[PDB]
């Protein structure tokens, strides 16, 4: 079964517009809650 | 930004009257002070100057620009105001 004679990274054939950011929304159960500065911006 | 002309003391007279001449325009004066400007190393060289000639003075102590706090590190704060939005 050691085939090294194909290209086995066809999955990205099949993205699309919105690929990135739905595993980024996929992703934000996974996370870690953020720090916080303290405030809601540098212009509070 | 230069500050080379901000190292000597001056005096000056106080303004008089300039009018307009009939002829041309131009700016006629009766005062003949009106161009005297004098330096002097101190203020205390000014006013020695000015008591042994006799005329009456004003003093405006020297205002010499406070020291300032620079930091460039202050503009990327992580919980401060001072954090630049835009360089």
């Amino acid at each position: 079964p050691f085939d090294n004679t194909t290209y086995k990274n066809l999955q990205h054939h099949d993205y699309s517009t919105y690929t990135f950011l739905d595993l980024n929304l996929d992703l934000s159960k996974f996370r870690m809650p953020q720090p916080s500065s303290g405030r809601e911006s540098p212009r509070h | 930004s230069g500050v080379n002309n901000t190292k000597k003391w001056k005096m000056e007279f106080d303004t008089r009257e300039r009018w307009e001449n009939p002829l041309m325009g131009w700016a006629s004066t009766a005062d003949p002070l009106s161009n005297l400007v004098l330096t002097f190393s101190t203020k205390e060289d000014a006013v020695a100057f000015a008591e042994k000639n006799g005329w009456s003075y004003d003093v405006e102590e020297r205002k010499v620009p406070k020291p300032k706090s620079k930091s460039y590190g202050a503009n990327f704060s992580w919980n401060k105001r001072t954090r630049v939005s835009t360089k």
